């Protein structure tokens, strides 16, 4: 009964882990996105000068 | 004013982000400590690296 119960433990492990995976990629993208987004603009119009 | 960075600006500057890369380093070796066979399967290639 202990190793049912741990393996479907695990299989709740492996579903955070997997979400953590995704959310480690959606953040970084999201964090170069951001800065991109927000300065990007003027400085290709200051650059265009 | 900005027509340079000062010393001690761009050593405390510089203090972050040796501490930022080295919170990356914690969370990696964190990351590779922690791993168990329910999960993560066993790197030949870097286990002989290492
Ligand atoms: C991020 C790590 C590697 C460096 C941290 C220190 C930062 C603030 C340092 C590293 C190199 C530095 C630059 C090197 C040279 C110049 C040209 C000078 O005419 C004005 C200052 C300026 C533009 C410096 C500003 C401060 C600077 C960007």
């Amino acid at each position: 009964s202990d190793q049912e119960s741990n393996n479907a433990a695990a299989e709740w492990k492996y579903v955070a882990m997997v979400m953590d995976h995704i959310l480690l990629g959606v953040f970084m993208l999201v964090c170069i996105i951001g800065t991109l987004a927000v300065f990007a603009g003027r400085l290709i119009e200051l650059n265009q000068q | 004013t900005s027509l340079s960075v000062p010393l001690l600006g761009r050593f405390l500057i510089f203090v972050m982000v040796v501490a930022t890369l080295i919170v990356m380093n914690c969370v990696i070796v964190l990351n590779v400590s922690q791993r168990t066979p329910t999960t993560h399967a066993m790197s030949p290639r870097l286990r002989h690296v290492l």
